[PDB]
RNA sequence: UAAAUCGAGAG
């Protein structure tokens, strides 16, 4: 129950939907829009805090078509993990520099 | 009695200031004079601001 | 399809207290009669007094999505491309019309020949500006 | 006068009169000055304003004019006068420090705060009655910004990170 | 002085009529200072968890209920949600306070056991659970100068503090700020009292004042400013930024649009880079927020800001709504905000009094977000003139060193130009000082 | 009333700067700021720290009801 | 409060990540909105921001008995210089970043010191 | 009453401590200022009251 | 068609100083997300050791309890995080705490008149013996198995000049400090950063030479480094633009007002990380990548 | 468990 599908939202064809995770911020959730937004697929990606005293987050996204909302979010998950491992590689490249 | 708006104002001075009159702008501050001139006006203020609430409720009682 | 072409002198470009836009008045060098002020982000397409500009308002470019290659517009032909609704229209006098367009808030209004502008109608529509 | 105040020669010496200080214009001393002499007397407020056979004192100072509590807000010259009257009121309601001999007190209500600190905007007459002895409250970053949209019409937002510093704690 | 007597009872205020009659003290009812709380559907109030553990409403256990009823008994009274009381159909009140989890699932499990005595058999027990998300309450803040400042407000129970958290659009009713001031909650305990405040008190029905007609409901001090900034020609915002304002504010999740999908428009800009603008976000918005089967708004109105204030040959002074779309001028106080004839005035006549409140929530949802990245200041900078500003303001002030003088000369009946020290001068002006209506038009002239 | 750990506005750690202060405004010469400086208070959140701190905890001190007088 | 009779309650504990932070890195203890000033004219609040950034920089301890500026060499303009000779801008606003977003704020933001 | 501060702090009082008030059941109290008529000068006094202490009474 | 290889192509890290405390380092060609993400996750997520539970046995001093735990709470431990787990809250009392996650202190200071003080002295120090108690005062008590792994780097405060409380004669503190492995977003105690923040690089655009005295002015207008008259002609060019900070004094002056720009390399962030103790800031940094990492693969390895 | 009166405050 980490992170869980709205079904007041979904669609039946799988194109549109919206995931609510928990103990999230304007942290992760920034970063995950930005890199599936990248995607060429997706249509619409968005994040909001219903309220900032609780730690929800949620994520719309909708696709063209041809690839559901799911893929979509695996498919930003792994582009935030190979940005940071890139970021890390490079961070440790240079510090045996300087 | 004497004619002084202020201390500081000789009797009868046919001056704006001395009347009352602030030329100054919080942004630059404003004259002791001045000063004294507007805690006159924002007594003035907060006394008909505390009489004028209890003016009202009786009119309203009686119609409601 | 186009619905109106012609090419129009810049007379004056007056910022009027925004850092991004700028209303253009423009006259037609072809016909006295066409003369345009048009809003537009000088951000993206910078322009100045005596200048030059190819306008053309269409009717489509041949719902929206964002370009992928080899993708085939009317825009390529042109450099900065707004799309608008038209609002209102007026009569100067006989034989004159003015059209207003609003594109997301910016506005345009374009007075001409009623024959000229007979093609215009109140719908969406492209405006592409070139040079 | 002309249907004025009645006039003539008074002088007193009794209890309980009113005095304060002004500056003598001529030997340039203190003179000591009551509310029923003072209604004739010309006083300047500053030497700068002084004129010529019509002025025969003037005040060391018109910060004196004020009580403590008015002359301990900072820049109130450019206030408004009823944002003057409301600190004045609410600068006796501050949880601040009410002394140091607390461990021998028997009060039934008392408010501490832990950890006051002097003003870095102070008047000068805030040294010479020892308030540093006395803390009121905390020297803190502000920022005046509409960003978070939990403060509008009188509220405000306090920093949690500083909140969890001690920043305003008290007892 | 005197012991008083039966009269001295009843009489006056303090006395039986207007002290214990006319005015009671109530049960079920909590007071607390208020803080405001964006995120809270201009229709909620925010109640902290200690009312939310507190207050109670008794639910008749039936077939449809039991499901929650059982839940709230195990979860006991200090759960939200949970359940304080059992009210048996002989009237017995057995409390939940002192039980263990296991004798709470015990008592459970007995919620709709029919009863054993024929007295009884048309009865049903009580579940005295705690105030949810789906009960109303009566928010009033004295003084009750008018009826709209005694409304009726969907509870939302938030976790952290003990404030009651309250929209920036309540305040224009209660005429309450947030400087501590501190208001009553009332918890009405029957389905009459609770339809009452869903449909007549309801904070919905509440959008027109009867004083006149004039609405008493908007954003009021960050949102103005927000909207100023958004709606103006230089706001253009890149697809994400775009997107992401609109799903800021628009949740397809808890009802807050009406197509199951957020739909979009075509950008302003095709090229170089596709960029909307914020007159499209307003639009957008409302597209999304009104519902379909329907046309879009027509309104021509205009805003507080002069044409001039824009340069030459603007005309954003003038709001133009056509077929729901934002085409000029710029959104104000006139147009959200208790103003009539505005943008909201115009979709609570035309489509509703709900859609107007859902639509002033999504405004500032919207507005709360495009401050909390685009932020608003003011600061010394603003308050400064130009030196030909100082300089034309010291060379009028300066004509004014005749001003008085010359008001004096003209009541004291002398011709002009009169030294300010001349006898006749000064013995009129004392004349004058010693009666209070000839004193009184020297104070008016001048 | 003793000296804060840490900044509140940042929090980097200022108590062990007050003693180290205080030695640098009474031995050497210094004016506030210079002490400050040398002590690494670089940004006015730290500085303010140290430079408006009362520390009433001495006058606390000298109430003492465990030794006589 | 402050000493110019903004009196106000807390709101929110604003998580210190999610709120602004300036090229310096701090971030504000106190968020105060800018509408509370133009209706009650506390231009001594905003004063007396600048006097205390312009001290806490310095080092030192700027005097506010009322009525030791003129018209001439008004307040701003003396801590204004002062912040100058400092390094920071002379009308008191400091260039912030959103902590949400993380991108730089339309303005500068005028942020300082007061009691 | 003559105590130095270190004296006053020695007997547990303060260091600047001020007097001025009374110590009644542990609590403490003043008596506060008033004002009142200015003492041995005869004012001229336009009062309408005085027209109610009696017929003929100006 | 964004890509993983465009951005590994085109992100570039300069690192301009490093230090044990401080590091200022340079991130080139990265979105104000990711870098905004880095900066939220060092400051709140990066977990680190501080004095969570204080077990109070004498407080006869002139500080209340509650405040000298709170100080307690707040004095950085040099202890790397790494070498303790994290406790269950859902444990009880009795067994919460191991020797594998919880570090114990101790503090037993009593202070005494010392009678051999010199005649007409006002310092404490020499008045009185233990008056000021310090951060390197409280002592680590190892228990079980951590007498051994901490033998080679014990626990001590890393700033030990702490003033944690001052004594009187009689006076007396006796106390344990129980310290848990936690992160600054639940309190303020366990952020590791002392402060990290991103600052975008200033760019200085001269639309126009300026070439002569006024470059003098224009030079005048910046931090020393920044503007630079050049050596052949007199005229002014940007020698760094990293020295300056966004003054915009320059935009005060109607001379310059029309002949220069200021604007951001709104991809190009100035990370400057200062570092409690407990950690360097390149390890506090490394932290912050690896706890975004593995927040987006806790994330992904979840079922839906 | 109560009631007045006085005093101090908040909106
Ligand atoms: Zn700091």
């Amino acid at each position: 129950e980490k992170i869980k599908l709205l079904t007041q939202a979904t669609s039946e064809d799988g194109t549109s939907a919206s995931f609510q995770i928990v103990e999230e911020d304007h942290t992760l959730g920034n970063a995950l829009r930005y890199v599936i937004m990248k995607n060429p697929d997706v249509e619409f990606c968005g994040y909001s805090i219903p309220h900032p005293s609780e730690n929800l987050l949620n994520i719309r996204i909708q696709t063209y078509g041809e690839t559901t909302a799911v893929d979509a979010l695996q498919k930003g998950l792994k582009d935030l993990m190979d940005l940071c491992d890139v970021v890390e590689s490079k961070f440790t490249e240079k510090i045996k520099s300087m | 009695v004497s004619g002084k708006t202020l201390p500081s104002f000789k009797p009868y001075e046919t001056d704006a200031m001395a009347g009352g009159y602030v030329k100054g702008r919080f942004y630059s501050g404003i004259k002791p004079q001045e000063y004294y001139f507007h805690c006159m006006a924002g007594r003035e203020g907060l006394i008909d601001t505390a009489v004028k609430t209890s003016r009202s409720g009786y009119l309203q009682r009686c119609l409601t | 399809n186009t619905l109106f072409d012609d090419i129009f002198q810049v007379s004056e470009v007056d910022p009027g207290r925004y850092n991004k836009v700028c209303r253009i008045e423009a006259a037609s060098t072809t016909q006295d009669q066409c003369k345009l002020t048009l809003d537009i982000n000088v951000e993206l397409f910078p322009v100045a007094a005596q200048d030059s500009l190819t306008v053309t308002i269409a009717s489509s470019l041949n719902s929206w999505r964002p370009p992928q290659a080899g993708d085939r517009s009317l825009a390529d032909d042109y450099d900065y491309v707004m799309y608008g609704t038209a609002y209102k229209f007026e009569e100067v006098s006989k034989d004159l019309i003015a059209v207003y367009y609003s594109f997301g808030g910016l506005l345009m209004r374009l007075e001409g020949n009623y024959r000229n502008l007979n093609n215009l109608k109140q719908e969406n529509a492209y405006l592409l500006i070139r040079r | 006068s002309t249907r004025g105040q009645y006039p003539g020669l008074y002088l007193f010496g009794g209890h309980s009169r009113m005095l304060r200080p002004v500056r003598y214009l001529p030997l340039d001393k203190e003179d000591i000055v009551g509310p029923f002499e003072q209604v004739y007397m010309n006083i300047a407020v500053t030497p700068q304003e002084i004129q010529n056979n019509v002025h025969t004192h003037v005040e060391f100072t018109p910060t004196n004019i004020l009580s403590i509590l008015a002359n301990l807000t900072p820049f109130s010259d450019f206030n408004q006068s009823p944002r003057n009257m409301y600190q004045c009121q609410m600068g006796k309601q501050t949880m601040g420090t009410p002394g140091v001999a607390l461990c021998h007190r028997s009060d039934n209500k008392l408010y501490r705060l832990q950890t006051g600190q002097t003003p870095i905007v102070k008047a000068n007459l805030y040294d010479d009655y020892g308030m540093d002895n006395f803390p009121n409250g905390f020297n803190a970053v502000v920022a005046v910004i509409s960003y978070t949209g939990y403060d509008m019409d009188d509220a405000m937002i306090i920093n949690k990170s500083a909140d969890e510093r001690g920043f305003g704690y008290g007892t | 002085v005197p012991i008083p007597g039966v009269k001295q009872a009843l009489e006056k205020k303090e006395g039986l009529f207007r002290k214990h009659m006319m005015g009671k003290r109530v049960n079920y009812a909590a007071r607390s200072v208020i803080s405001p709380d964006p995120n809270i559907e201009t229709n909620e109030i925010g109640v902290p968890p200690v009312f939310a553990v507190k207050l109670t409403y008794p639910e008749p256990v039936t077939a449809y209920n039991i499901a929650e009823l059982r839940q709230a008994v195990i979860n006991g009274p200090d759960k939200w949600p949970g359940a304080t009381q059992i009210q048996n159909e002989d009237g017995s009140l057995v409390s939940l306070i002192g039980m263990s989890v296991e004798q709470r699932k015990a008592l459970a499990n007995q919620l709709l056991t029919p009863s054993s005595n024929v007295s009884t058999h048309t009865l049903n027990k009580k579940v005295y659970r705690h105030i949810k998300n789906r009960d109303v309450v009566l928010m009033n803040r004295q003084p009750t100068l008018h009826k709209a400042s005694m409304m009726g407000h969907k509870v939302r129970v938030l976790p952290n503090e003990k404030t009651l958290r309250l929209h920036y659009a309540n305040t224009g009713a209660y005429n309450a700020d947030f400087d501590g001031d501190e208001m009553n909650m009332h918890f009405p305990q029957n389905e009459n009292a609770r339809a009452e405040a869903l449909n007549l008190a309801n904070t919905d029905s509440q959008y027109l004042t009867p004083t006149s007609g004039s609405p008493v409901r908007g954003l009021i001090q960050d949102h103005i400013s927000a909207g100023v900034w958004l709606t103006s020609k230089d706001s253009f915002f890149t697809r994400e930024q775009y997107q992401q304002y609109i799903y800021g504010c628009i949740r397809p999740e808890d009802g807050h649009t009406t197509r199951s999908k957020i739909v979009t428009l075509p950008p302003t800009i095709f090229k170089p880079y596709p960029l909307w603008t914020g007159k499209q976000i307003i639009t957008t918005v409302l597209l999304n927020v009104t519902p379909p089967d329907m046309p879009g708004i027509n309104l021509i109105s205009k805003n507080k800001i002069k044409n001039e204030y824009w340069g030459k040959g603007s005309l954003e002074n003038e709001v133009l709504f056509k077929d729901g779309a934002l085409l000029c001028g710029i959104l104000d106080k006139s147009q959200y905000g208790a103003s009539k004839y505005g943008i909201v005035h115009s979709l609570h006549e035309v489509y509703g009094p709900e859609v107007a409140a859902k639509v002033l929530s999504v405004l500032g949802r919207l507005f709360t977000n495009y401050i909390t990245a685009t932020a608003f200041t003011c600061g010394m900078d603003d308050l400064r003139l130009t030196a030909e500003g100082n300089k034309w303001r010291t060379d009028i002030l300066k004509t004014s060193v005749d001003t008085g003088r010359e008001a004096a000369a003209e009541v004291t009946n002398l011709d002009k130009d009169t030294p300010a020290d001349d006898p006749e001068l000064l013995k009129r002006l004392q004349e004058i000082l010693r009666d209070n209506n000839k004193s009184g038009i020297l104070d008016a002239v001048t | 009333m003793i000296v804060p750990v840490r900044c509140f506005s940042c929090g980097k750690v200022v108590g062990d700067k007050w003693e180290s202060y205080l030695n640098l405004l009474q031995e050497d010469e210094l004016d506030e700021g210079t002490a400050l400086s040398r002590l690494g208070l670089k940004r006015y959140c730290c500085r303010r720290m140290i430079l408006t701190h009362v520390d009433l905890i001495e006058k606390f001190l000298r109430y003492n009801p465990l030794e006589k007088r | 409060s402050s000493r110019h009779g903004q009196k106000g309650v807390c709101s929110r504990k604003w998580p210190t990540i999610d709120m602004p932070f300036s090229e310096t890195g701090i971030q504000p203890d106190i968020i105060i909105n800018p509408h509370a000033f133009p209706s009650r004219m506390t231009i001594g609040m905003f004063v007396e921001s600048l006097a205390g950034k312009a001290g806490a920089l310095h080092g030192i301890a700027q005097d506010s008995t009322p009525w030791i500026f003129n018209e001439d060499d008004t307040p701003a303009d003396y801590f204004g210089e002062q912040l100058a000779k400092a390094g920071y801008n002379y009308h008191g606003n400091e260039p912030m970043y959103s902590g949400a977003t993380g991108e730089e704020l339309r303005a500068d933001i005028y942020v300082g010191v007061v009691y | 009453n003559k105590m130095s501060p270190y004296e006053l702090v020695q007997h547990k009082e303060e260091s600047d401590e001020i007097g001025g008030y009374f110590i009644v059941n542990g609590i403490e109290k003043l008596i506060r200022m008033l004002i009142v008529q200015r003492r041995n000068h005869p004012m001229a006094i336009i009062r309408p009251s005085f027209a109610n202490r009696g017929a003929s009474y100006s | 068609e964004w890509n993983v290889e465009k951005f590994k192509k085109d992100f570039e890290v300069n690192i301009s100083s490093l230090d044990a405390r401080e590091a200022n380092f340079d991130l080139i060609n990265i979105d104000t997300s990711i870098a905004n993400a880095f900066r939220r996750i060092m400051i709140s997520e990066v977990p680190s050791v501080a004095a969570e539970y204080v077990y109070f046995f004498n407080n006869t001093s002139v500080i209340q309890d509650e405040v000298l735990a709170h100080r307690i709470g707040l004095v950085p431990l040099k202890v790397d995080p790494d070498m303790l787990t994290w406790v269950d809250s859902n444990l009880p009392d009795d067994e919460k705490f191991t020797d594998e996650n919880t570090i114990v202190l101790s503090l037993n200071v009593k202070c005494t008149r010392n009678p051999d003080a010199p005649k007409g002295s006002t310092d404490p120090k020499e008045l009185y013996n233990n008056a000021h108690v310090y951060a390197r005062d409280l002592k680590f008590e190892p228990q079980g198995r951590q007498s051994t792994t901490f033998a080679d780097c014990p626990v001590v405060p890393a700033d030990p000049d702490i003033l944690l409380a001052k004594l009187r004669p009689g006076q007396e503190i006796s106390l344990k400090a129980h310290c848990i492995l936690g992160i600054g977003g639940d309190h303020a105690k366990f952020s590791p950063v002392s402060t990290a923040s991103y600052r975008l690089l200033p760019q200085i655009n001269i639309l126009q030479p300026i070439k002569g005295e006024s470059a003098r002015r224009f030079q005048k207008c910046f931090p020393p480094g920044v503007i630079g008259i050049d050596e052949g002609s007199d005229e002014a060019y940007v020698k760094d633009a990293r020295k300056d900070t966004v003054s915009r004094e320059v935009l005060r002056y109607e001379e310059f007002a029309d002949k220069v720009k200021l604007g951001r390399v709104r991809n190009h962030f100035i990370f400057n990380v200062e570092s409690a103790g407990a950690m360097t800031p390149e390890e506090i940094f490394f932290k912050s990548v690896r706890i975004l990492k593995n927040k987006a693969e806790y994330l992904k390895n979840c079922p839906i």
